[PDB]
């Protein structure tokens, strides 16, 4: 009749590194013999052109600092001159049995939760989060700055039981935005697919090609790493870039990222659009976290309100609640300290 | 004794650009006299020997992080 | 030579991403054994018993190893690529608790002893390991199932106790065709303690002497470097209890309220990387953990393996 | 001891002060001489009971964490190649943890406890309990009340969320549930493999006999492809004792593969080939060849230790043939094999698939494989012409153990490549 | 109402490396098959060229200097010695959504720094600008070192719809000046794709090939990188192909602001904040004055202060080049 | 222990010359002893092994370039 001291969730919607490849437009039926982009480094000289302080106002001491550039080696991933076209595939799994906790200590705990996930699940299906996450498929949202300014954005995605193709999918990316989640046809199929997956026991197999017309030679963006010790000496790159195996890859978390961004439900953006699912639900760009505890919006607070004295939320609370569920997390209480 | 260091004023870490030759004391001295004659809001503060060796260096409102 | 199995199964070619690289406080790289041992355990709980049939040991075949590291500029050591994560509800960002990550692919050799091998085909059971097999997790990291241009490779399936002695070198040099591109990873218990009294000169403990095994250690001209017994590693060889066993409910920050708890420190050993074909009978090759919970010892070793 | 408490007067007031200004009358000018010399430690008993002397902690795992701390030490295990914290027991340095407080009052209670003088006599000056003050007991009745609660901390075992825990399968029966701790004293033991090992002195100079090919009975050693694990945040004082030599951060020792920094795509056999015929591409040249097998191999007088690593090492390199030979025979989807190759030839069984095509070369090569003498005995010779600078092992009975490994290595490589055409 | 800590924008004008490439003029209709122009070493020994400091005046040491010099390898690029022309070729793309950050830390400021940025466009278009940087295509100033003293420069622009051109223009770009903005009717089409473009119409992806009759064997000048007979100078190239940065192809398109509060005797400069150039060594518009970008920004932005019209050209092709602003 | 070397005395870098085998301790001992032992001005002392692998070379008074 209380939050147990260890609760936590499994990832599931899995995803894989995206590869990028890169061929031409209308040869795309063919590409799977079509050479990585890889990551080169590359020379820059610039000027420091930030913003000065109150206290030094004087045109000798301004000039003085742009009689000194400063140089650095960064990455560049690029298109070859004669290919247009960036192929990015990458392979999600749907595991299912989402509600069930990897971890739990009260057994009455998980016994009123995995009921109160059943009573989510028998009186609506999965489908309202799997129109939602499989729209974020057939946007190609996964592709981040790829996707801006692209001409034609199209998506491939293939259901596989062994080594077989049992249905089929494409999709214009650029067709469906990013802002309105609308009803199709051909995806409240894929929803089906992914909601039947989410439901039951075993995982789906799904791999998701996207082929974005660039232009020639026109330079693509890979994720960034993160390297928290930076080397002492005067050689080390400013920027580095990440690499499957000498091909320019995108990171499985930042896909999944992607992929998450579902959450419409609390009571602002009038314009935003979606934000990812975090609980305490804040965004690294925008910089605040949108879902506070002052207010009756957070997972921390709807969960243990519509389980332990089982206080349902409104039904956008809980898809948000069920969509938070999805990706995972660890979560404590902390019974002793 | 007064030491000789470089304070070099830069975008990030990883940037080499041509520094200003100070007089000092000590090295907390050099930390003092470039948390001033820093013109920017965005940049890297370093110190350096007069050999190019580094010493510390403080990253946009950080703690100086000292180079073993 | 405890259990031996009377079916080896070969879960045959697993794409890992993102799996747990620090492996112990004091090693890194490939992940410890034990990762294995609790994976085909979970495998056990999962299949085995609606299978009646037992899969008890393992071996470890790296075929492909890659790690999100990085060498600074001036130093001979490495450093760990990290991830972002998210803020915190002040808007600032949280600390970064650093992770070691890595890419893997692993072949795995395990071993069915049950009554349930002479009531189901040989191709029954493979299925329904491998199928499972793609719905968890090795190492933190995510198993990644096929698809590609080529043909997804097939779970094959022995039984090394039926055929004759040609059957025998028949089998066991059907599999290493299947093994060979990797290396196998294999305890050497008695090199680490034949290592601790073969020193003399000194009289040390088993750290400093573990530590003096790991070594491209060059030795004076009489230059030239001490001889190379194979491809040592270090690697986290279980567990030693630092707490007496508690009552499964007089903690409350457990996994769960139905098991003892003890708090445990590792307890490292030797390892080597070796091609299959040094190996005379791959049931050999198995990794299997036992434990003294009346000691605080809770290991694990491939035994049988001379 | 007696200059104890009195070596803090002098650091004080000689260097920091400089100028007394009357601005500022509050703390150092006037209570400094009067509460802040001797009897200081009444309005500081706050910092004293906060810290803990561990050996195992949990704050390396995840600074969020709050449960246990221990620093009970572990038990041998009794079995042979195991090593961890039980082999210390005097040369262990015991962590302390609690505040930023933690400099003064650890030194100060450190001393007393730790390292006592008693090794001479049994008899004389040990039978002594009346050397005390010898004071009375009601006039310090009130203000003494700080005896007994500056050792006491609080118990309670507990554990965390974020704490790492795992279950162990016993023989036959449930589980255990193991929650591991970070062994801080073991860390700071093996981070003793800086100055004996790496960049000490006595290390540097045979670093430097090495390149004047000196001698001195002091052989160095060479750790390579360490990694650095940096704990805590910016701040590591809020963890532990990483403040002083180890410097917030943890070196990891090698656990990897030989597959380990592997080239992507090997080169295929047959475009430019004149070096690499059965070699491979090996970064062994200089290594595996070159000084490894060549010294004291002229002057040999035991046949105990010296002719077993001679049979491995060749065995290593018919390993590894085959290695190279398996990578080789994935990862390659085609082949165009008519220009470049004017001596490589008879390598359809060695580094060609089946490619669901008859690949012969007018003879029955693609259902059978046998007298495989056109790769085996064409290596064997291979590796007896990388070396032919030893002169007197002719007309000697040493010379017959040679031919007993390569008549080994010809007994073993046949029908391991007849099985893989059918 | 304050301004962000956290500002960023993107770069619109995306263009990529230009690969360098040698044939023969009057083939230039058939230029898709022209041999690359590799980079090559060669060996320089050097003199005693620079200032002595007063203390090196010594004939004793100068002449021990001039005895023995310093010998370097250096990394040159030539045309082939039958091949006379340049050609230069890169690609452009032209985003749009010219005032939208990317990241942002209010929703107030971001709400009135686009109501500020969509009040100039409705006030007059990306026309303005869109001439400009349509003016810096057709002249050939990507051509950094590569333009002076060269015979003839000939610009061609393709617009591409999916592989097909659209259009296609064609211009001489030395009678086109590099010190002045006139019109032309097929100049003002090159303009308003490049408008269209900004502004957000239509998809816009540009090709842009450049030739320059240089001499046969003359000297080509990629752009140069950074040191890591000790190598005195290295080339940029991407394959074999001797390139140029596409950064130094960018920066010669923003090269449009004729509007100072210094002397206007010295032509175009890039568009920088604080606007600068470094080989001349000074900032021209300096935060003395009230005419940088970040005083400027401040004041059309957070007080409703506007700027002149021509300034405001400005600071919006300080938000077309992107960057990290925001305090 | 006495090590033995052969020193050389060629035109340049890149010539072969037959040598001259000593009998020295380390490799200092032997820059010392082919310091000496060059009977002429414009040319490059090399020191090898008595297989033929080089270890050092000075050409006309510059320092001993090692080989790595």
């Amino acid at each position: 009749l209380s939050t147990a001291s260890v609760l936590a969730f499994e990832r599931k919607l899995d995803p894989s590194d995206a590869l990028m490849s890169a061929g031409a437009w209308a040869q795309r039926d063919a590409s799977q013999e079509w050479p990585a982009v890889t990551v080169r480094e590359k020379s820059v000289r610039g000027t420091i052109s930030n913003r000065l302080k109150t206290k030094d106002r004087d045109p000798a001491k301004l000039d003085a600092s742009i009689q000194s550039p400063n140089l650095q080696t960064v990455d560049v991933a690029n298109l070859p001159s004669d290919a247009d076209t960036l192929k990015v595939r990458f392979t999600l799994r749907v595991l299912g049995g989402a509600g069930t906790p990897s971890a739990c200590n009260d057994a009455a705990y998980r016994d009123k939760l995995l009921q109160t996930v059943a009573t989510y699940v028998n009186d609506q299906g999965f489908a309202e989060l799997a129109r939602r996450y499989a729209h974020n498929l057939a946007n190609a949202r996964f592709l981040w700055r790829n996707r801006v300014g692209a001409e034609a954005v199209e998506v491939r995605i293939n259901h596989i039981r062994q080594g077989e193709v049992a249905r089929a999918w494409r999709f214009d990316a650029l067709a469906i935005g990013l802002r309105d989640f609308k009803a199709d046809a051909e995806l409240d199929a894929l929803a089906e697919l992914i909601a039947s997956g989410l439901s039951g026991s075993g995982h789906v197999l799904l791999e998701v090609v996207a082929f974005a017309r660039i232009g020639d030679g026109q330079e693509v963006f890979p994720s960034q790493e993160l390297i928290l010790d930076k080397g002492d000496k005067k050689g080390q790159k400013s920027k580095t870039l990440y690499s499957v195996r000498d091909a320019a890859a995108i990171h499985s978390q930042k896909i999944g990222n992607a992929l998450r961004t579902i959450d419409t439900w609390y009571p602002d953006e009038d314009g935003l659009g979606p934000i990812a699912v975090e609980p305490y639900g804040s965004v690294t760009s925008q910089g605040k976290a949108y879902r506070q505890p002052k207010q009756k919006l957070d997972f921390y607070t709807l969960l243990d309100n519509w389980v332990l004295r089982d206080e349902a939320p409104a039904v956008e609370q809980q898809h948000y609640v069920i969509a938070n569920l999805i990706r995972g997390g660890v979560f404590g209480e902390a019974e002793e300290k | 004794m007064k030491a000789a260091y470089i304070i070099k004023e830069v975008q990030n870490i990883n940037s080499e650009r041509e520094g200003t030759q100070i007089e000092a004391t000590s090295l907390s001295q050099a930390k003092r006299i470039a948390s001033k004659e820093q013109c920017f809001h965005g940049t890297v503060m370093r110190i350096e020997t007069v050999n190019g060796l580094w010493l510390a260096y403080k990253e946009d409102g950080k703690r100086w992080v000292d180079c073993q | 030579s405890v259990t031996d199995p009377e079916a080896l199964l070969l879960l045959p070619r697993l794409s890992i991403q993102n799996a747990n690289a620090i492996s112990s406080p004091l090693t890194w790289g490939f992940p410890s054994p034990g990762a294995f041992t609790g994976f085909v355990h979970a495998l056990q709980r999962r299949v085995g018993i609606s299978l009646d049939i037992e899969l008890d040991g393992v071996g470890i075949v790296c075929h492909r190893f890659e790690a999100q590291i990085s060498q600074p500029a001036g130093k001979r050591t490495k450093v760990f690529n990290l991830t972002r994560n998210p803020l915190n509800r002040d808007g600032s960002t949280a600390a970064i608790v650093e992770e070691g990550r890595a890419h893997l692919e692993v072949s795995l050799l395990l071993g069915v002893h049950g009554d349930g091998l002479d009531d189901h085909p040989a191709q029954e059971i493979a299925r329904q390991v491998q199928e499972q097999a793609g719905a968890m997790r090795l190492a933190g990291g995510s198993i990644l199932p096929w698809c590609n241009e080529r043909f997804p490779a097939p779970n094959a399936e022995l039984l090394m106790l039926g055929g004759s002695d040609e059957q025998r070198r028949k089998n066991q040099r059907r599999l290493t065709r299947r093994l060979l591109p990797g290396f196998a990873l294999v305890s050497r218990e008695a090199l680490l303690q034949q290592h601790l009294e073969t020193l003399r000169t000194t009289l040390p403990e088993a750290t400093t002497l573990d530590a003096l095994l790991d070594l491209c250690r060059i030795n004076f001209e009489p230059w030239q470097v001490r001889d190379k017994p194979g491809w040592l590693v270090p690697i986290p060889a279980g567990y030693n209890a630092l707490s007496p066993l508690y009552l499964p409910g007089e903690v409350r920050n457990a996994r769960d309220r139905e098991t003892p708890l003890r708090f445990v420190e590792n307890l490292f050993g030797l390892g080597e990387w070796l091609s299959p074909h040094r190996v005379a009978a791959l049931s050999d090759l198995l990794w299997y953990h036992h434990a003294e919970p009346d000691k605080g010892l809770y290991r694990w070793s491939t035994p049988r393996f001379v | 001891l007696r200059q104890f408490i009195e070596s803090f007067i002098q650091e004080r007031l000689q260097g920091k002060l400089d100028k007394l200004q009357p601005d500022e009358d509050d703390k150092r000018q006037t209570l400094l001489a009067t509460h802040r010399r001797e009897a200081w430690l009444a309005d500081a008993a706050r910092r004293v009971g906060q810290l803990q002397l561990v050996t195992h902690t949990l704050k390396p795992i995840h600074p969020d964490a709050r449960g246990s701390n221990l620093h009970s030490l572990p038990q041998a295990p009794g079995q042979p190649g195991l090593a961890g914290s039980h082999e210390l027991g005097d040369r262990l340095v015991s962590d302390v943890v609690g505040n930023a407080a933690a400099l003064d009052v650890f030194k100060f209670l450190s001393l007393q406890y730790q390292g006592k003088n008693l090794l001479n006599w049994l008899t004389e000056d040990s039978a002594e309990a009346l050397q005390a003050l010898s004071d009375n007991a009601e006039q310090a009745r009130e203000w003494r009340q700080a005896f007994i609660g500056i050792t006491t901390v609080k118990g309670a075992p507990a554990s965390h969320s974020l704490a790492k825990q795992l279950y162990f399968p016993l023989p036959g029966s449930g589980y255990h549930l193991l929650a591991p701790l970070f062994p801080t004293s073991l860390v700071h033991h093996v981070h003793a493999l800086l100055r004996e090992a790496r960049f000490g002195d006595a290390a540097k100079a045979a670093r430097e006999a090495r390149s004047r090919q000196e001698s001195w009975p002091h052989g160095f050693s060479e750790y390579p492809n360490l990694a650095i694990q940096k704990f805590g945040g910016t701040k590591p004082q809020n963890i532990s004792q990483l403040n002083n030599e180890r410097r917030g951060e943890n070196w990891l020792l090698p656990s990897l593969p030989p597959n380990w920094q592997r080239q992507n795509v090997n080169a295929p056999m047959r475009h430019s080939s004149v070096f690499e015929h059965d070699f491979g591409r090996t970064p062994e040249v200089s290594r595996l060849t070159r000084t490894l097998q060549r010294f004291l191999a002229k002057t040999v007088h035991n046949n105990l230790a010296i002719r077993q690593r001679r049979a491995q090492l060749v065995a290593q390199i018919c390993d590894e043939a085959l290695q190279y030979a398996a990578r080789l025979r994935e990862l390659e989807p085609g082949w165009s094999a008519t220009p470049g190759c004017q001596l490589h030839d008879a390598e359809q069984l060695w580094l060609d698939p089946l490619r669901a095509q008859t690949d012969e070369t007018f003879l029955q090569r693609r259902l059978r494989g046998d007298w495989p003498a056109e790769v085996g005995n064409r290596f064997a010779n291979w590796l007896n012409r990388a070396v032919s600078s030893d002169s007197q092992i002719l007309g000697s009975p040493e010379a017959a153990q040679w031919s007993q490994e390569l008549s080994k290595e010809l007994t073993m490589f046949k029908e391991i490549l007849e099985d893989e055409r059918d």
